[PDB]
């Protein structure tokens, strides 16, 4: 358990602890919340580059293994070393990010990347129905706003895009003051941070990045009917937490109290969760997962479900809506405290993976945020800190008789009305 | 349970429609929408349309028979009067 960030000239973070491999990489700190509707996908394009057969050839040659995450508020290029070799993976991202970001841009390279990432986006339309809607959730949540677009980018901006885009977005947030090197694995801050000093030369040092205007939450809904399809795939959201959050915590573990569910696992059924006294009776949904995404301006608190009951969706929502509202009014103690102890035993099993590219992401994205990352024991102080008057507190902001967001695809036709669901907010009272 | 005539309309899940595909509709809660102090200036030239549309549907058969029923009414007028009094013998019985 480490975290040794300080700043030379460019900022380097690195958490070490004696595993087996290292992992090094630049993580940038502007990602798809910071492209246009109509450059949407320049930063994916990007990442498919750099895992090129071309440059994925000459890293393998040298033992090296090559990956890279796109993100909404982030962007990292990462490679994986056998440990000793901490030297020659900062060669060849210093070959990629100065002399061949030159050469992989290359006429015949980027129209067969650009091939493998329309064959890559359309898959994942025709095919990916949980994560196409949990896509297009953020995509009306924040409409007209930046957290709208998603990662992989639109098949229709992705096709009219040259190498002059790849090029003007390379520029303008590949610079120092918009990046973050990151080392993981088992190697020391001061065995990599002189690696760094070694070699000098700045490039576009001075250059800030292009500012913006603000991320909104805006309640509203796609729905992306489909009856061929043999399922209904809905999400449905409020407004959650950004990072950086006081009630960041929270809102995770009021997640956690209804917490995830898979109808065929015999384990699942059996959950502490009062939710499923009423779902399991007709078998209301194949499963649904609750999540609190949190990104630098915003996120959503909400849950994702998918079913075969296509008669009876308006019993999903509804008993889990009504769920939801006794965050506000009737939690109980012990459903607090199951909720603790199952998130931390989830937020362990991220954060401390034995894999040191999760490691560097997790590490990555944080410092870019609050420059500074949080100790698994610090959250776990935070954890149980969080009283039943905190998680109502926080509901009867962000839960009750508040605006939702909802995006579904498939059979929905038995999904009603928005104002039906969104009247189930809140309860009647006297 | 006690069987059912089959019918032209279903429920939630089963209307009864033809499989839909390609179509994605959008909406925005009410609650983040405009107080209603917008209709007028966008939509009063807009409506007091459909009835461009219709007046003559209306307004023609009106036409024929409230001047069918004003000109039987003044004959009857006249008839009952001095002046008819003639008139009125020939066309009674």
């Amino acid at each position: 358990a480490e975290v040794t960030q300080l700043s030379n000239g460019i900022v380097v973070a690195t958490e070490h602890n004696p595993a087996h491999t290292a992992s090094v990489g630049v993580v940038f700190g502007s990602g798809a919340a910071n492209e246009n509707p109509y450059n949407n996908g320049v930063s994916n394009l990007w990442k498919n580059i750099f895992l090129s057969k071309e440059n994925s050839a000459v890293a393998a040659k040298e033992g090296l293994a090559l990956s890279s995450n796109i993100s909404r508020d982030f962007q990292s290029y990462i490679v994986s070393s056998l440990p000793g070799s901490t030297d020659k993976s900062l060669d060849f991202l210093n070959q990629s990010f100065i002399q061949q970001k030159a050469n992989l841009l290359s006429s015949s390279n980027f129209e067969a990347t650009k091939k493998s990432v329309l064959k890559q986006v359309q898959d994942f339309e025709d095919n990916d129905h949980p994560n196409r809607v949990l896509e297009h959730l953020h995509s009306t949540a924040f409409q007209n706003t930046p957290l709208s677009l998603p990662t992989r980018g639109t098949l229709e901006s992705l096709e009219n895009l040259v190498v002059a885009d790849l090029e003007s977005f390379a520029n303008n947030h590949f610079l120092n003051s918009n990046a973050v090197v990151v080392g993981t694995g088992n190697i020391k801050h001061e065995d990599l941070v002189n690696s760094i000093e070694s070699k000098n030369l700045s490039l576009q040092t001075g250059t800030k990045p292009v500012l913006k205007k603000k991320a909104a939450f805006l309640g509203s809904e796609v729905r992306l009917r489909d009856d061929t399809l043999p399922k209904a795939w809905i999400s449905l959201a409020v407004e959650g937490e950004p990072v950086n959050s006081p009630n960041y915590f929270v809102a995770k573990l009021a997640a956690q109290i209804f917490g995830s569910y898979n109808a065929f696992e015999p384990a699942s059924r059996l959950q502490g969760i009062k939710l499923l006294d009423n779902i399991q009776e007709y078998q209301l949904c194949d499963n649904f997962n609750h999540f609190s995404l949190s990104y630098k301006d915003s996120g959503l608190w909400g849950f994702s479900t998918a079913t075969r009951n296509v008669t009876m969706i308006d019993d999903l929502i509804h008993f889990t809506l009504k769920q939801w509202n006794r965050l506000t009014i009737s939690v109980t103690d012990t459903e607090v405290e199951r909720a603790k102890s199952l998130l931390k035993l989830q937020l362990g099993q991220l954060y401390e993976s034995g894999n040191p590219v999760n490691d560097a992401n997790l590490l990555g994205a944080e410092v870019l945020i609050k420059g500074s990352k949080l100790s698994l024991g610090e959250a776990f102080k935070k954890i149980d800190a969080i009283t039943v008057k905190d998680v109502k507190a926080w509901a009867g902001k962000r839960l009750w008789d508040q605006d939702i967001a909802i995006a579904g695809t498939g059979q929905i036709e038995g999904l009603l009305d928005y104002m039906r669901i969104r009247s189930d907010m809140s309860m009647m009272r006297w | 349970g006690p069987p059912s005539g089959k019918t032209y309309m279903g429920w939630w899940g089963h209307m009864g429609g033809p499989k839909q595909k390609g179509i994605t509709s959008y909406a925005v809660s009410p609650y983040a929408q405009k107080p209603l102090q917008g209709i007028f200036h966008n939509a009063v030239f807009n409506s007091f349309r459909r009835f461009k549309s219709q007046f003559l549907y209306v307004l023609i058969p009106a036409g024929i028979y409230w001047y069918w029923w004003k000109n039987g009414n003044e004959y009857n007028e006249f008839l009952y009067s001095k002046a008819g009094r003639e008139e009125l013998e020939r066309v009674n019985v």
